């Protein structure tokens, strides 16, 4: 039917080990928050996320139609959604209450700490994946409760807003 | 840019004609719904054969139309014209008995002979000829000239001779124009550059549509063939065409009813001989088909009336006949010259036009008559007899139908009437229309049911019969009937009732559509 | 029922061998990126494009409603959505963090590498089916870390921003 | 328990026959696009679209709240998306290239060409199912490219506006 | 038009469940046609605006 | 099959386009000489279509 | 005048006879040989594929000739021989054109 | 298996990308010192990647 077909493994092969040349890949489960002096909050997070790390860009058009798009200054601010879990002694909102009666700015440190890379029972972490944001506001967010999800736990979202990122 | 050249040669160019001064462009398109038949007087073609002519065809087949100087031989290809709008058809050509074609004979040496001979007769080679070349197209080559060129070519492989044969086709001004080419060898088994064979009578039957030849078995053996300029028929002539015995247009007629193409109408084109019309009507009525014929067009409204009577379709024996009466003028399409010819192709042009409508089983309930599907179309009208009324009620009592003028200004046909005396609900057109049409399918039901294990079966007849009249029920020729009361809701009624055990009978009722053909309003004041 | 239907084979076979006519059909999944000088990254991309190919379009209504759709200038700058897989080293987030520390432009080129058309354990390249970006900026955007996501590896999403399409 | 049913199957013997008096339904695997002097990409079609066939409308508010629409000028430009296989000869971008490269008009012809209604090995088109569109320009989308996409094949995405429909 | 409410093979209409529209046009809409629908039927789409509904 | 619903609930079937590709089982016995194993070996290191012919 | 002098004419059967050539070549490696049987196959293939790529096209007249563009057939005269001939219908070349003008 | 669908209705099959990873079954039996379970008490513990031959 096709007359272009036509087998080669060792292409295949040499591929294979192309890709397997390096050594893991990260798996999403595996990372660390401090908090800065809050470090008793580290067990509860449940998810976090990086920084968008991206620029302004200037738009100029050209002669006729010509379209340049250009760097612009570095983005400083930004949003980080972090979810939490609760436990019966009211961790996460004495927390919040804190935070919200008195005006403060917290340093947070996003680390990944996979299992192969530690020493005994203390995770060690790499600069390379290691990344810092400054002058953080931590806000909560609406928790919901309800019956008939007795298979479920609350979980409040928070709203962390970071002013410069530095690694 | 460069130069322009005029004809084409065998060099690969691009050339361009004069500008002419007067001329016209004529289109073309093909279509096979309903076919037609007809019997007619024309310039060109084969006599007492059947002839399938289509838009493409009707000027190459057939022939240029003859001038209306001449006098009543103009009105058969004008019919043709009209109906072959709609569809194409077949055509059976009549020719008077003083009509000869031309034939050249040839010499042991080569020189030529002419001669002609009337079309019934055959050829026969006199002693000392080697072969003869005629036409067998019916065309006399009076007008346009037709000339026959021979030149010798390269011999063959196995080393037979072989010859050009051209014929070429001049008009009076004297522009030549090049018709066929052909290369032809005397010996019996010769072959052609592709391979085919060169034999002459076999190679002008099977790749020539003009010329014919007949050869001496005994002298062909040693015949030669020299080089000759052009030579022209002559002696090919047709006698007077406006008088035409009626043996030649029954003996048309008695060709067109053996004919198995299985046409679906009968037209009267432009003849106005009684024997014609009736043996016309008796075709029309054997085959379970529609017919229309014509009466002659210059008769006044009193004497149009007893030109009915006058053939012998008014009566029961031929339903589904119409006759027409058209005595108005028109402009000629191809030479405005105001030339008179009566409506036949119109009217079947309108039954076309009504089957268009409906594809499953044709819907023949439409009535030729009606502003919509029935219009004349023609260059400026103009009434022969003005000043003059005919008398609306004698007509309808007499099966003549009318031409009305329309709501938008064009003629149009108003009545639709078959030659049927009785008061039968057979008169109106679609009603035997319908009849036919379910007859003729089941016909070819039957025909079909034989080949079956058991064979005809009266079990068998009652399936097929209840799907077509299904059928016909859905494309809307049968409706309930109009009491509920005294008659059942159901439109057709199909029984089988048995008598002893050697009698069957089937039989099947049905109620036929109506038309709306008289209208009354009735203005009150308040 | 139909008293339409009528059966050819013939035409369907023909239509069969005049599609297979043709060679093949080009499997998503065999491409190859570049990105200039650093080639140690091409091996983790996972998602790539082609540019737009478009023009600009200029309206114009004639007398009556009578309306035209005519070319214009061509577009030049776009966006192009790549994904990359991530490794406990930071090959990706490293180069991102270079990116950002210093104003650079990079080439982009895009090819079409099928097994069938390969030679030894080199790929060969098509002009047909090759493309080049020029003067190109790599962006980054948000990346998702989550527990209970123990079967998916972390997917960084990248956002490049060419400015000239050549072939 | 309802006193009004009652049974006729008369009448929806009569509905059957009725409705399948007509005589096929036109399957929508069966078209045919032409592309004028291009006939060699007439194969590799996937999708194809009739035109609108619209009219602009003007509204006119009359005595009291009476309102009325009326017909107005034709709608003759519009949009058309087709999709095309891709082979591994490129076939499809260099269409693509050639068509940016040089400002052109190409005439579109989309036909109907059913199996019932074929002699030979030639499919024979019918004049009430054939359209016709004038002075087309031929315009891309994104094409996506990714791994783990085994089963599928790359199909690209055609923008066609033209400015006439004829028939 | 409900089976139950007809009378040999013609349906028959009631005053109450029969609207109509007046002054009306018929539009089209794009029709799609596509392979691998082998088990479809192209199917037109209309839009009819009216311009005054009468019963 | 092409499916269609006319008026009120009358439903008709129409013949489609015909179906090309499909799949087919088939079981053998295998020898010493590993002349099945072999053969689907070269089957998947190189990229062909073969032709078979059934019999009754 | 054999539809020669026409340069692709001699051009497309010099194509096919190097393929059936090309083809035959390779049965002779087959463990029955070369037999009537399996020279109907390929050539049929190799017809379907040139009539695709539009070398050959339907005969001009319906009704005098067949709808085929190629007629493939095999010959039987008594038991030792056996003949296999196919037939072609080459595509026409357009290299002469003429206009007419008219005046209305 | 990539499938494609031609003009009209006709459908075609393509070889597609080699099947690498899979998975496969093995049923074994237990001695008294432990063999199996520390065996798989030592692959759990430690990753780690081994070689499997398969002989007929």
């Amino acid at each position: 039917g096709h007359n272009n077909t036509k087998g080669n493994r060792k292409f295949i092969k040499g591929r294979y080990t192309a890709n397997a040349a390096k050594g893991e890949r990260l798996v999403s489960s595996e990372f660390l928050l401090t908090f800065a002096g809050h470090e008793d909050i580290s067990v509860l997070v449940r998810t976090s996320q990086i920084p968008e790390m991206t620029r302004e860009d200037v738009e100029d058009y050209g002669p006729n139609g010509v379209k340049f798009n250009q760097h612009g200054p570095i983005r400083n601010s930004g949003e980080i959604q972090v979810q939490c879990v609760e436990t019966i002694e009211g961790d996460i909102l004495q927390f919040i209450k804190d935070r919200i009666a008195a005006k403060d700015y917290v340093d947070i440190t996003m680390a990944a700490t996979p299992e192969s890379k530690s020493s005994g029972v203390n995770a060690v972490t790499k600069a390379a994946t290691t990344i810092e944001m400054l002058d953080c506001k931590i806000y909560s967010d609406a928790i919901d409760f309800s019956t008939e999800d007795v298979t479920a736990a609350v979980r409040p979202s928070l709203r962390i807003v970071y002013n410069w990122i530095e690694w | 840019q460069y130069s322009i050249q005029q004809s084409l040669g065998n060099a690969s160019g691009v050339a361009v004609s004069p500008i002419n001064a007067d001329a016209t462009l004529s289109t073309g398109v093909a279509l096979n719904s309903s076919l037609w038949a007809g019997i007619g007087v024309f310039a060109r073609g084969k006599p007492f054969t059947v002839l399938a002519v289509t838009e493409s065809n009707y000027e190459d087949v057939l022939g240029e139309p003859l001038k209306p100087s001449s006098g009543s031989q103009f009105e058969p290809i004008r019919h043709v014209y009209e109906a072959i709008q709609q569809t194409s058809g077949y055509v059976v050509r009549a020719v008077p008995d003083d009509a000869k074609f031309p034939i050249i004979m040839f010499d042991e040496s080569g020189e030529p002979a002419y001669s002609a001979l009337p079309y019934g007769s055959e050829i026969e080679l006199d002693s000392g000829e080697a072969f003869a070349i005629y036409v067998d197209d019916g065309d006399p080559c009076i007008s346009p000239t037709r000339e026959l060129t021979i030149e010798t070519a390269t011999a063959d492989s196995a080393g037979n001779e072989r010859f050009l044969l051209k014929l070429t086709q001049t008009t009076s001004l004297g522009v030549v124009t090049t018709l066929e080419t052909h290369t032809v060898s005397l010996a019996e088994e010769a072959k052609d550059d592709m391979g085919r064979l060169c034999y002459l009578p076999t190679a002008l039957e099977a790749r020539s549509k003009y010329l014919r030849a007949v050869v001496n078995e005994e002298l062909i053996s040693t015949a030669k063939v020299t080089n000759k300029k052009s030579l022209a028929f002559t002696g090919g002539t047709n006698g007077d065409q406006s008088k035409i015995s009626t043996a030649a247009y029954l003996r048309a007629v008695k060709v067109l009813n053996n004919a198995p193409y299985m046409y679906t109408a009968v037209l009267g084109l432009g003849c106005y001989d009684n024997a014609a019309i009736t043996a016309l009507g008796k075709i029309c009525a054997d085959r379970l088909i529609d017919g229309f014929f014509d009466v002659k067009p210059t008769l006044t409204y009193a004497e149009a009336l007893p030109a009915v009577e006058d053939t012998g379709l008014l009566g029961t024996d031929y339903v589904s006949c119409s006759v027409y009466h058209y005595p108005f003028s028109c402009k000629d399409k191809w030479t405005q010259s105001r030339v008179v010819f009566g409506l036949s192709g119109v009217a079947y042009a309108a039954k076309a036009r009504g089957v268009k409508k409906n594809s499953d089983v044709g819907g023949w309930h439409y009535s030729p008559a009606g502003e919509e599907r029935a219009v004349i179309a023609r260059a400026s009208i103009q009434p022969l007899y003005p000043e003059d009324t005919p008398d609306e009620e004698a007509m309808v009592k007499g099966r003549l139908n009318k031409v009305s003028v329309g709501t938008s200004g064009q003629m149009i046909i108003d009545d639709a009437l078959t030659c049927c005396t009785q008061d039968n609900y057979l008169h109106f057109q679609h009603v035997p229309s319908l009849m036919n049409a379910i007859s003729r399918f089941f016909v070819q039901l039957a025909r079909q049911m034989k080949h079956s294990p058991d064979g005809i079966t009266a079990a068998g007849l009652t399936k097929g019969m209840t799907k077509l009249l299904d059928r016909f029920v859905a494309s809307g020729a049968l409706v309930a009937p109009r009491d509920p009361d005294a008659d059942g809701t159901e439109p057709y009624v199909l029984k089988v009732t048995q008598a002893e055990f050697d009698k069957w009978e089937v039989v099947w009722a049905c109620c036929p559509t109506g038309v709306a053909r008289r209208i009354q309003g009735v203005p009150l004041l308040i």
